[PDB]
């Protein structure tokens, strides 16, 4: 949103495009999307339309600067049988151009009664200079609703890295050193040596198994018993019924 | 535990840079 | 079921592991050793059983 | 602070656990006076140590206790843990952890004796042996690869899996600093300078360690020195005569990797790594490949890992990813190491306590040393 | 590529190696900083100039044209994404560029 | 440059690599495991289960 500092924009943004499992990002055409230069999104929905043209403008030549790249499927969703069809169709450009041919004081403007049916019976490009009382009017309407609810971070890590131990020093600056080493992961393709790993250990188990049976079998072909109590040899009598 | 140590050092490098090259950034836009 | 005679566990290499936990039972009738799953060994140490213990064990 | 001494065959490397870089590094010798007679009666101290020993090298008798990374002499290794401690650190031993380090294939008597003299000599509460080797690894951040360390007096390439050295692999080549020193000496005399004296030998050395550098291609640094005087360079000797070195500058490390060079039939440094990456399982051979490290100051030569690079991309498979890695402070790599893995908090509870080995003896430095 | 920005000591010192044959292959400044070091770019030979979106810049003198007309180049390339006005003033100063 | 212009670019091996670690924080840990292997006298398959402890204490 605006209220997101630039650093923290460009963070968030930098964090999309790294974080190839965020599936949306919600931006706020109010916010100040010309510092975002890259965005690795194909696609742009957008769920109103802005009634400042200037914004609008600004809307459309920023999706326009992230096409130069890749195709772009851009959605605009308008509730059919209301205003937005009508805001849709002629935009605020008429409106503008009607207040305008009136003066410069659109507090004071009246608009002719057939653009006032025009877009409320529900069944050439305009300067900012001309377009500013309009935007004061938004303004202040906007600003109405308002009332209706109405040490630089170098030196933080400067004060960070002098806590830090020698030995970690100077692992900083052997990291810094081999820069081309980021890659120090014995990353690989485990899943093949896995693969054979797997059938290869069922094999020695299958083996060992049959050994141990083996080993079981010549345990049994011996003698099992060589020995019975006293008590079954004289304590007691056999008896068949 | 060696490698979890050069790990955090890892992050604290990239930590670093990022905050150097985010001046660098911010001093290039404000010399125009 | 039978009296446990032994709760060995069978060390192996990954593909410490362990691959099986050998039980051995004893009844009036004879020694038995079973080749039990691995995770057996949460439920032997929760049960506390030990060498010279009569348990049962249900197949399913 | 845990103390980490690192017993090199030509220097000893001593500090404090978590330090950046040794407080101590002095040569490993003992010296002796020559004529006992005439000096014992004035009060003159029986032996000298360290750099002590080097300043009066032209009246003592210098000996090395340790030999190709083996130690030789227990007395002197003694003498000179004493010097470290009382001179060089000034610390006492009985309130502080000491961390010793040990050549590949140490003999399981040398570390009993290391482990009794630490107990019942110095009364160190705690002690740890380490591998040079492995501490050259955990100084880069790595633990699973290759290092072929060269010392002063022994060169040895040790393949590491996940921390732990494989013994079965270890090869062991007794060229060094030391024999490069005395062929730099030979060639010099061939071409005119003559030094006879240890003096004389400690300028070769210096000039060896200033000026020497390790050629890409021998043929054709070789070519160009016969063609042109432009790798000639000049060193100022102590009584200020002026001499031109030339071609000795790059022919004396190529011993390194052509020990035919002093008559020895042994494969060099690139070969010796080689075949022991190819004693290791074909599994971790592209670990091996992927991170073999450099260490030890006979490694300093400029141009060095150029040279191993290529060496090691001609002899192995071209499907193989090749990357030879020289930390800009190799020499300190074994220290270095022995800092990081003395100053973890899980290590802590690695030290071999006095109390362990009342009860164990000295044999519990195999149970609880890899 | 040479990225001539900083302070004058740093500008300083990325000037003490243009002296070095083959130190860089493309160099890229500013326009504030091209015309406040315009002595040091006449002192090397440029085989290519680039100008970009020159016409957003906001205060292109006359004197600002001579400063680029006096710099020793072997070719000038102009990069623009708007029509020219075709005005006189306009036309006269791209016919001498 | 590209190690340079890696400083912009490489979103993917480093955050890869930072992401999907092998290993956690130090400690005793025991580890169930379980996996399709195949079967020995899609393919016949069966399912075995290992356990692995981290120290020989636990």
């Amino acid at each position: 949103d605006e209220n997101a500092s630039s650093e923290q924009r460009q963070e968030l943004m930098r964090s999309f495009n790294r974080d190839r499992r965020i599936f949306c990002a919600i931006l706020s055409t109010h916010s100040r999307t010309t510092g975002i230069n890259l965005v690795e999104a194909d696609t742009v929905v957008f769920y109103d339309n802005d009634l400042n043209p200037v914004m609008d403008a600004k809307a459309q030549e920023w999706c326009d600067r992230i096409g130069r790249c890749k195709d772009i499927h851009i959605y605009r969703l308008v509730s059919g049988n209301s205003i937005e069809e009508k805001l849709l169709k002629n935009g605020t450009k008429d409106l503008i151009r009607e207040v305008a041919a009136q003066g410069n004081d659109y507090s004071m403007a009246f608009l002719t009664q057939r653009t006032i049916q025009e877009l409320f019976e529900v069944y050439e490009t305009i300067a900012p200079k001309i377009a500013r009382p309009f935007i004061e009017a938004l303004k202040s309407i906007e600003y109405l609703e308002e009332d209706a609810q109405k040490p630089s971070q170098l030196e933080e890590l400067a004060d960070f890295m002098e806590q830090l131990t020698p030995i970690e020093k100077y692992a900083l600056n052997y990291l810094e050193l081999f820069h081309t080493s980021i890659e120090q992961e014995k990353e690989r393709n485990s899943e093949d040596a896995v693969m054979t790993a797997v059938r290869a250990w069922e094999f020695w188990n299958l083996k060992t198994l049959q050994e141990r049976e083996a080993r079981l079998r010549l345990e049994q072909e011996e003698a099992e018993l060589l020995t019975y109590t006293r008590e079954d040899a004289y304590s007691m009598e056999y008896v068949y019924e | 535990e060696i490698e979890c140590f050069w790990s955090n050092i890892e992050q604290v490098v990239e930590i670093k840079l990022r905050v150097e090259l985010e001046e660098k950034r911010k001093k290039a836009l404000n010399l125009q | 079921e039978g009296e446990v005679t032994e709760l060995t566990p069978c060390e192996t290499e990954n593909p410490k592991t362990i691959s099986h936990v050998i039980i051995g039972l004893k009844t009036a009738k004879g020694t038995k050793q079973l080749k039990l799953d691995p995770s057996i060994f949460e439920s032997l140490q929760k049960e506390r059983v030990e060498a010279g213990d009569v348990i049962y064990i249900e197949a399913n | 602070a845990a103390l980490v001494v690192d017993n090199g065959s030509g220097m000893c490397k001593a500090g404090f656990a978590g330090d950046d870089a040794p407080r101590a590094v002095f040569p490993s010798i003992v010296g002796r006076p020559r004529h006992q007679g005439v000096m014992v009666g004035m009060g003159q101290k029986d032996s000298y140590v360290g750099d002590e020993a080097q300043s009066k090298r032209g009246i003592l008798t210098l000996k090395y206790p340790i030999e190709h990374g083996i130690v030789t002499n227990w007395d002197d290794m003694e003498k000179i843990w004493h010097h470290t401690f009382y001179n060089e650190l000034r610390v006492a031993p009985e309130e502080h952890p000491v961390l010793l380090t040990e050549a590949p294939l140490n003999p399981k008597a040398n570390r009993e004796k290391m482990t009794q003299i630490m107990f019942e000599t110095f009364n160190t509460p705690a002690m740890y042996v380490a591998i040079q080797a492995v501490l050259s690894l955990y100084a880069s951040g790595r633990t699973t690869g290759i290092v072929m360390d060269s010392g002063d007096g022994v060169t040895h390439t040790v393949p590491i899996y996940e921390g732990y050295a494989l013994p079965h692999a270890i090869l062991r080549l007794d060229l060094a600093g030391r024999d490069l020193t005395d062929y730099l000496m030979k060639i010099l005399t061939e071409r005119g300078y003559s030094f006879t004296t240890t003096a004389e030998r400690e300028i070769v050395r210096d000039i060896k360690e200033k000026l020497c550098y390790v050629a890409l291609d021998f043929e054709q640094e070789m070519a160009t020195a016969a063609s042109s005087s432009s790798l000639e360079k000049s060193y100022e000797l102590p009584d200020g005569q002026v001499i031109t070195i030339g071609n000795e500058r790059f022919r004396c490390p190529e011993a390194l990797f052509q020990p035919s060079f002093l008559g020895m039939e042994s494969c060099g440094i690139h070969e010796t790594t080689f075949n022991s990456i190819m004693k290791c399982d074909v599994d971790i051979r592209k670990d091996l490949y992927a991170n073999t490290v450099l260490s030890g100051g006979t490694t300093m030569y400029p141009g060095i890992a150029d040279r191993m690079q290529k060496e090691i991309t001609a002899l192995a498979p071209s499907t193989m990813k090749i990357k030879i890695i020289a930390p800009p402070e190799r020499k300190y790599s074994v220290w270095i190491g022995g800092s990081i893995l003395a100053s973890l908090s899980t290590f802590q509870q690695m030290w071999i306590s006095k109390q362990e080995y009342d009860e164990s003896g000295p044999s519990i430095v195999h149970r609880k040393c890899f | 590529i040479l990225s001539y920005i900083g302070s004058h000591r740093e500008l300083k010192a990325k000037r003490q190696e243009w002296a070095e044959p083959n130190s860089f292959h493309v160099c890229i400044t500013s326009y504030t900083q091209f015309f406040r070091g315009l002595t040091a770019f006449t002192r090397v030979r440029w085989k290519c100039l680039v100008i970009d979106e020159m016409q957003r810049v906001k205060g292109m003198t006359e004197r600002h044209w001579e400063a680029v007309f006096t710099l020793q180049s072997q070719q000038r390339l102009l990069l623009i994404d708007s029509p020219l006005h075709n005005t006189f003033l306009e036309l006269w100063t791209m016919v001498h560029f | 440059n590209l190690r340079s212009l890696e400083t912009y670019e490489r979103l993917e091996a480093d955050k890869k690599k930072q992401v999907h670690k092998k290993r956690k924080c130090p400690g005793p840990i025991i580890t169930y495991h379980s996996v399709t292997v195949p079967l020995v006298g899609p393919p016949a398959r069966c399912s075995r289960t290992f356990i692995t402890f981290s120290d020989d204490a636990t």
